[PDB]
């Protein structure tokens, strides 16, 4: 896996197809799944995490919104 | 439902303590007479 | 757990970038002043 | 009121009837409960 | 508390004069891997290491920035 | 086909074949309504 | 402009209409109070009806603030 | 597959330890607070975090999370674990 | 096979008095509420 | 019309006597009965009977415990495992068994010894609020 | 003498303790299953025919209840009723109580009974109590009194007209009520 | 300005509600395993009380919609619960979804009494012992209720979490603006805040099991 | 130009009708409360009362409501 | 012009008058829900005061809802 | 002109006051049937007193309409 | 021109406040239903008791009307 | 002279404000009533504390008459 | 000149809504009541209960007046 | 000039709305002194459902000033 890899062939050798992407995806679904959440003696924070990374997405797409009530003018 | 029903207690008890402490505060003058025509003697067995 | 002595490049990297910031972050106060009270009085 | 602006409905109406119909229903179907051993 | 001083007065402090010959050493040493192109031997775990490294000095130069401004959301002015 | 229809489609089959009948006229009878509430606006 | 001053009127009319929930919440909790320390063995059953009645007394109220608002910004 | 008796060791609930060994080699210990100390504030003196009425929600509601998480995550936790306890010792029982 | 290493089909074949009567309940929970 | 039968285990206070009104200290709260009051059947706390005659005349006593039983005709029957005229009880005695109760009830840590010693407190608080 | 001096005012709380029933005409259950019986003696010979009248009533309504398919548990109080019917009847028994006839029946001794009759986990759908009525110096007659349940009290039509009854009322009242009946009972069995 | 909260999200260009909308079921992982973690133990634990106290009350025909029912108040409670975070877009603010919630749910309950029951159906419409001369009001009164009935559960569940949302927004625009001002008022509008926030907590659970039982009673009278 | 303005004042008045509605169904809940903390074993008979209660209390503000709306579009 | 304008007011305000038609149904509902839990043996009786008592509430009610009709279509 | 817009306006509110009528019967009516449930025996003389009762609430709403009806086509 | 239209407006919004006494009304005499239906030996009291809240709920109400009749006459 | 008009309107509006006093007072005897029938023998306190309660409710009234007589009169 | 116009108008509006405070008061001592016609033995307590009612539902009355004021003298 | 008016006028007519939550609070404590009377051994669950209850109640006020801050400032 990346990480490890210091090639750009491997940036095109993937497998970007929708099953490809749909297989990527869900890897990383289990990755975390199987690290945080899928455990005897679980924590809280598996869920928290998620959470912050879905409050990060919240801001993103607020940001147009929220950019017009900036208190300075630069 | 009182207090003590939820603590499990029955009606008997709850005469049984609330006439107990009407005896008790009686002037000794009738206190001696009115334990003995009330006191249980009956044993279970 | 016992600390890390960072590389001297790395501190002297961080402290120089924070001396030019303190002069950028001066430098350009000083250049935005009179530019935004100017269109702040234009404005009225 | 940006709930009136109806240009926007279908996009609000698709995803629900896939996730409240089909996705956590088939969550549901996979939560069982059996019966107590003897 | 306390624990945060123990802990900067080993690296969150200002260089000595005594390494800032070791310091440029290894600017020489980041310098020479983009003199020559050996940069792409770099796998990217260390690659995106160093980026942290700089993203944390390019903070590093906005705090001063701040701190050179004497008002921290943005131009007071 | 495989998979969706055999993960999908054989769990739900009974809920909408025969559970949900009158669940698909009144989503039906909704989507007329949104039809007419889009097209006067 | 008379619209606009019409439309702050009738905001308020049609806000003036929470008093209604506000009251009818009183008296959902009042009640829990009074069949709970009648039977305080069912706490849990009563409480629920509780949250029930209030969910839909609110829900009154909150219709005028809808109308409210209606008035208000959506004409 | 039996399951593993523990996560992966988040601090804050936000950051797992990873980040922090992987970042401590070259810049020490305490290299991953002030860098996220210097994110924080280039991201609120650059408005790239816009401060609002949203700042204040967002400070209720983590206020009102970390505390629920604190005062009922012993509680919640040994509520599953005694569930899957008494689970355990009935099939055993059957067995 | 210990049973936190016991899928649930693992269990209708050790204990088939804990099989769902998919025949007499087709719909989910496939059994009586009570007995839930 | 009401005819009222106020007994205890040992003695009879009223046998079908013709009262106008008798106040009763019932676990649901007091209450005073009347001719044609609503049929009810109730059992009683500790606390004042007050028995109002047609002579305009009260005769108080202090029942601890027992049962009312109003009925449609009218007749009333009042029921006391202990009934005593005021005349016998004394202050000073309901008052340390009152305090007693307090102190054991701040001691005790059981469920059903704290809810018997609960029962003897508000006794005799009612007692002393009887007395005065 | 004595005894027939203490019985008139324990006769009338007594009999005030059933004019409920009397007046709300309740007719107990002839469908339900469990069933009590109370029989009052006491602890001395040497009475004539009282213990064994007391026997024979139990006796005669335990075959009569047991052919019926109701299952009968028994309470003895006095040790000579338990002492005649322990022999055959054993399987069917509760309690028994002791130390009856030598101090004269006290309304603690009733509340003890109706304690340990309540806290014996025997949830009795309807009861008899059997004892002995006195009638005169020469003359008593063993009589039966219908012990109800809270049950019966409660599903009767002609209890719709008491006014701020709940199941917890009828309940304590139904106890005490036990306690009223077994202690006009034993006022009765004395004289 | 004030609504900009309940704006249809766009990241890029793209319709980010859809995302919002398929996420919740994401938060609810399941196993074939006997025994598995705490997630799936505390939900299904949670989600065996939710059909308990749902479904209890349906005879057979009304329980087969147990799927449906529990899907129903496990997608609304967490779509709620995910909107009281910082910045999210809440798409049961929307008066689309929850049209498209109601109707369809309360129209297959209707044509479910319509299509048997219709005896039975006709006669709902008028109580058991209403007297003579006041059966007609009572028909032209019951007729509109039913009407009405999917528009008043999109609007209650839609008007609840907008306003909660809205009062929320303007108490943490209060407390900024007043924050450079008295710091005591301040924290007292602060705690306001927090009270609202446990309010609105409970607000969205109370709204999910709401409408299901709503919905949950409108199939019961019409099996 | 000032018949609008009437429009949504009348609206908003009309609107103002729903407080009892939100009262009545705080009535009928918290009755509901009482009556089953008074007899528990009538659970469904009573609760059934307090929808009948409900859908009734609830139609006139919805009455109310319509007339709302019947004066702010259709006029 | 400023008549048909007024009768907008006019209508929206007289159709406040159904509140007390709402709170009144609650009421009676709730002590038919109360009656009921004392005296389930008169459900009859009962639910027919109830019925009614709620045929008149709702009258006064309809009262002020053809008075706004009134004052909306005929004068 | 302007008089009669407010003739308008003022028999709308004045019509408004049927309300507590409204409410007054329903709690009376409701008070019977809580009454009756409680004591059935009493049933001729209660329903008397309700007639009363209810005689006397709509009355105060009859004024309220009187008004109404004084000031749309009287003075 | 103005003033006139102004003192229809106010009469009506005045006449309003009746709805308190028709509310106030129907409570007194609900609660002596069920006072009576308790203890109906107290019944001369009772009512009594009923005149006299009867007698200061409607006064009320009458204040209400007077300001009325002072708004639309007197000025 | 719209000064005028809108202290008539307003003294309107303010003294809608005694419907509240109305229904508390029938409220407080109510209440009086019922407990009267239950305790018969506290008499005397109950009917001070109905004396307390209606001098505090009436107490509210007064506040909105005189609030609508400074505005109607003293501006 | 119409502002201080609306400010006469919305002074007295804003006063209508002592009228809950009104009948809030008026349930507190009437329910003071009834509480102590059953256990006159907690009159202390009951009627310390009751001055809070009292403490809080004024409160929210009080607000209403000031509001009124700081309409009409204020801003 | 007519805009400002009606903001005023809105603010007013918004305020009104807590009237009903100062009913509710009265009903709430009066509730409380009724089931303290009953079981005053649940004091302090008794006291937590009437904090709670008065809690809703103020809420549901509290919706009604947020309409009156959105009339008087943020139009
Ligand atoms: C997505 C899930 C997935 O596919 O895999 C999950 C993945 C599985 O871990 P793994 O399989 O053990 O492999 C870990 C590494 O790949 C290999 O581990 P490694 O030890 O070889 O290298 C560690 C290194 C590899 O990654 C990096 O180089 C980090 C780059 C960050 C940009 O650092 C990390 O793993 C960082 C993880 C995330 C750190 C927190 C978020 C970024 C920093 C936050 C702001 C900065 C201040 C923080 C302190 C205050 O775990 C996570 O990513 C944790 C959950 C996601 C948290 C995101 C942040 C929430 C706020
Ligand atoms: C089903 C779910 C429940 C069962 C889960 C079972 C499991 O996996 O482990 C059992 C798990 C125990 O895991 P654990 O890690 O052993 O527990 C540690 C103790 O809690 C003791 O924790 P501690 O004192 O060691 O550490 C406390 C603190 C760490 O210290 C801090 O204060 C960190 C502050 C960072 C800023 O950690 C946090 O609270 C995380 C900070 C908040 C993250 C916010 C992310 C952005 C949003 O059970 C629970 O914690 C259950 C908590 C249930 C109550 C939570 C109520 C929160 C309020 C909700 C407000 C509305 C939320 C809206 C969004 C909802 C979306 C759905
Ligand atoms: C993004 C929003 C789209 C979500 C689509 C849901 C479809 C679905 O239900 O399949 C579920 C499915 C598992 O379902 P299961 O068999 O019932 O457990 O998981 C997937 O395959 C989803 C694939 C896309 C995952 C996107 C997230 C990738 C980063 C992973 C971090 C998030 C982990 C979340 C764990 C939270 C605690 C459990």
């Amino acid at each position: 896996e990346v990480k490890l890899g210091e090639l750009p062939s491997w940036i095109l050798m993937r497998d970007f197809s929708p099953s490809g992407i749909f297989g990527a995806f869900q890897r990383g679904y289990y990755r975390y799944y199987n690290k945080y959440i899928n455990v005897k003696k679980g924590s809280i924070s598996g869920i928290t995490m998620v959470l912050a990374c879905y409050v990060l997405f919240s801001y993103s797409f607020s940001y147009k919104h929220l950019k017009h009530e900036r208190l300075r003018k630069y | 439902v009182a207090y003590w029903r939820q603590a499990g207690l029955s009606y008997i008890r709850y005469s049984q303590i609330c006439a107990k402490a009407v005896r008790d505060a009686l002037k000794t003058e009738f206190k001696a007479n009115a334990e003995k025509t009330s006191g249980s003697n009956v044993k279970i067995v | 757990v016992p600390p890390v002595q960072v590389s001297p490049l790395i501190k002297l990297g961080r402290y120089s970038a924070l001396f030019l910031g303190v002069a950028y972050g001066a430098t350009r106060y000083n250049y935005l002043k009179p530019r935004a009270e100017e269109e702040r009085r234009i404005a009225a | 009121m940006p709930q009136l602006n109806t240009t926007v409905w279908p996009t609000m109406i698709t995803p629900m009837l896939l996730t409240l119909f089909l996705i956590t229903q088939l969550k549901m179907l996979n939560t069982n409960y059996h019966l107590p051993p003897s | 508390l306390a624990t945060f001083w123990y802990y900067a007065k080993v690296e969150l402090v200002p260089p000595t004069p005594a390494e800032i010959p070791r310091a440029i050493q290894s600017l020489k040493k980041i310098v020479n891997s983009a003199q020559t192109g050996s940069f792409k031997q770099l796998t990217v775990k260390e690659a995106v290491l160093n980026g942290l490294v700089a993203t944390e000095v390019l903070m590093w130069f906005y705090v001063g920035e701040i701190i050179g401004k004497r008002g921290i959301i943005g131009y007071d002015v | 086909l495989q998979s969706i229809i055999k993960n999908i489609w054989i769990p739900m089959k009974p809920y909408y074949t025969k559970v949900y009948q009158e669940i698909w006229i009144g989503m039906g009878l909704m989507g007329f309504i949104v039809y007419k509430i889009r097209a006067a606006d | 402009d008379i619209d606009t001053a019409a439309k702050f009127i009738g905001a308020g009319a049609a806000t003036v209409g929470v008093a209604g929930s506000g009251a009818g919440i009183g008296t959902v909790f009042g009640s829990l109070i009074i069949g709970y320390a009648r039977n305080p063995s069912l706490k849990q059953q009563l409480f629920s009806y509780a949250i029930l009645g209030f969910a839909l007394s609110e829900a009154m109220g909150l219709f005028c603030l809808m109308v409210a608002f209606l008035i208000l910004f959506a004409m | 597959p039996p399951l593993p008796e523990y996560g992966g060791k988040v601090r804050y609930g936000l950051i797992p330890e990873e980040f922090f060994q992987f970042l401590y080699p070259k810049t020490g210990v305490t290299g991953p607070y002030v860098l996220g100390t210097g994110l924080i504030l280039y991201a609120l003196s650059k408005e790239i975090y816009v401060i609002s009425a949203e700042t204040f929600t967002a400070l209720s509601v983590l206020g009102v999370m970390v505390y629920g998480i604190k005062k009922y995550g012993p509680f919640v936790a040994d509520f599953a674990d005694k569930l899957n306890e008494q689970k355990l010792a009935q099939l055993e029982e059957a067995k | 096979i210990p049973f936190d290493q016991m899928t649930i089909e693992d269990l209708n074949e050790a204990f088939p008095e804990t099989k769902l009567d998919k025949k007499k309940y087709p719909y989910w929970p496939h059994q009586p509420i009570e007995n839930l | 019309q009401m005819s009222f039968t106020f007994a205890s285990p040992t003695q009879v206070f009223f046998n079908g006597a013709n009262v106008r009104q008798v106040d009763v200290p019932t676990l649901t709260g007091a209450f005073g009965i009347l001719a044609a009051h609503v049929p009810t059947l109730q059992v009683l706390r500790p606390g004042l009977v007050v028995v109002h005659a047609e002579d305009g005349t009260t005769s108080k006593y202090f029942v601890s415990s027992g049962s009312i039983a109003v009925n449609a005709d009218s007749s009333v029957q009042l029921l006391a495992e202990e009934a005593v005229t005021l005349d016998m009880l004394d202050l000073g005695a309901a008052k340390a068994n009152l305090e007693k109760a307090q102190a054991e009830l701040v001691g005790t840590a059981d469920e059903a010894t704290r809810a018997e010693i609960q029962i003897r407190i508000e006794a005799n608080e009612a007692l002393v609020k009887a007395l005065e | 003498a004595r005894a027939e001096r203490e019985l008139k005012p324990a006769r009338i709380y007594g009999l005030g303790s059933l004019a409920l029933y009397e007046k709300a005409d309740i007719k107990g259950p002839e469908d339900k299953k469990k069933h009590l019986l109370i029989g009052v003696s006491s602890d001395r010979g040497l009475c004539g025919a009282i213990h064994s009248s007391i026997a024979k009533q139990m006796k005669s309504e335990v075959a009569t209840l047991t052919a019926a398919g109701k299952e009968v548990m028994l309470v003895g109080i006095g040790d000579k009723i338990r002492g005649i019917l322990y022999r055959t009847h054993s399987d069917q028994f509760l309690v028994a109580f002791k130390e009856v006839g030598r101090k004269p029946p006290t309304f603690g001794d009733a509340s003890v009974i109706a304690l340990e009759l309540l806290n014996s986990g025997y949830e009795f759908d309807e009861g008899s109590i059997i004892f002995n009525k006195f009638r005169s110096v020469i003359s008593y007659k063993t009589e039966e009194k219908p012990i109800f349940s809270l049950n019966t009290v409660a599903s009767a039509d002609s209890m719709s007209i008491y006014d701020d009854i709940d199941a917890d009322v009828l309940q304590n009242y139904q106890e005490y009520n036990l306690a009223n009946i077994i202690y006009y009972s034993l006022k009765e069995s004395t004289t | 300005n004030l609504f900009a909260s309940f704006i249809a999200p766009t990241i890029l260009g793209l319709p980010a509600a859809v995302l919002i909308i398929l996420f919740p079921p994401l938060l609810i992982p399941t196993s074939k395993y006997l025994i598995n973690n705490r997630l799936i133990t505390t939900q299904q634990w949670l989600i065996k009380l939710t059909s308990k106290q749902m479904m209890t009350m349906h005879n057979t025909k009304g329980r087969t919609w147990s799927l449906m029912l529990v899907s129903l108040i496990i997608f609304i409670a967490t779509t709620n619960l995910l909107g009281l975070l910082p910045h999210s877009f809440t798409p049961t603010t929307q008066l689309s979804m929850n049209l498209a919630m109601a109707i369809p749910l309360w129209a297959g309950t209707v044509i479910m009494g319509f299509r048997s029951k219709i005896k039975n159906a006709l006669a709902h419409f008028l109580p058991q012992g209403t007297p003579t001369p006041l059966i007609p009001m009572l028909v032209i009164i019951e007729t509109i209720s039913l009407l009405i009935q999917p528009m008043a559960l999109a609007v209650r569940l839609t008007a609840n979490i907008t306003a909660g949302h809205l009062l929320m927004h303007l108490i943490g625009s209060a407390t900024l603006a007043m924050s450079t001002i008295n710091l005591p008022s301040t924290l007292i509008i602060f705690t306001i805040l927090i009270l609202l926030t446990i309010l609105e907590i409970a607000v969205a659970l109370i709204q999910a099991y709401v409408f299901t039982l709503l919905v949950s009673l409108y199939l019961h009278d019409n099996t």
